[PDB]
């Protein structure tokens, strides 16, 4: 959401498709050091590089690797 | 004492179940029943 506009989270950059499922992200933190990579880490790895918009705000360049729920998700 | 009353809802009825359901549909629809899958379909984008 915007810094002044947070009456609803506007930029709903869903790091999933538009199907019918609770495709969650375990402890999906953004990248540490302000690299802004909102790593949406699903229950079976899939640490999606969920960004703001474009054709890369999700699981396109998924920086996964976690054997299980990718929870500690924050870059260097 | 005094027959006073607070309020409550049914969102709290599946807190840990919603956490497990979110993780289940997060990976692939984990080892749960079919009714749990239908409940996940009717609750995933409906918990608001």
């Amino acid at each position: 959401w915007s810094l002044d506009m947070l009456s609803h989270p506007q930029d709903s950059m869903e790091l999933v498709h538009k199907q019918s499922k609770a495709v969650a992200v375990t402890s999906m933190s953004f990248p540490v050091g302000d690299v802004n990579n909102f790593v949406v880490g699903s229950e079976e790895g899939s640490v999606y590089t969920a960004c703001r918009h474009g054709s890369k705000a999700g699981i396109s360049e998924m920086f996964e690797g976690h054997q299980g729920p990718i929870t500690g998700i924050h870059c260097h | 004492t005094g027959n006073v009353l607070k309020l409550k809802v049914n969102f709290l009825p599946e807190i840990i179940t919603l956490s497990k359901e979110v993780r289940n549909l997060k990976w692939l629809g984990f080892r749960v029943p079919l009714a749990i899958v239908n409940k996940a379909h009717q609750a995933n984008q409906l918990y608001p």
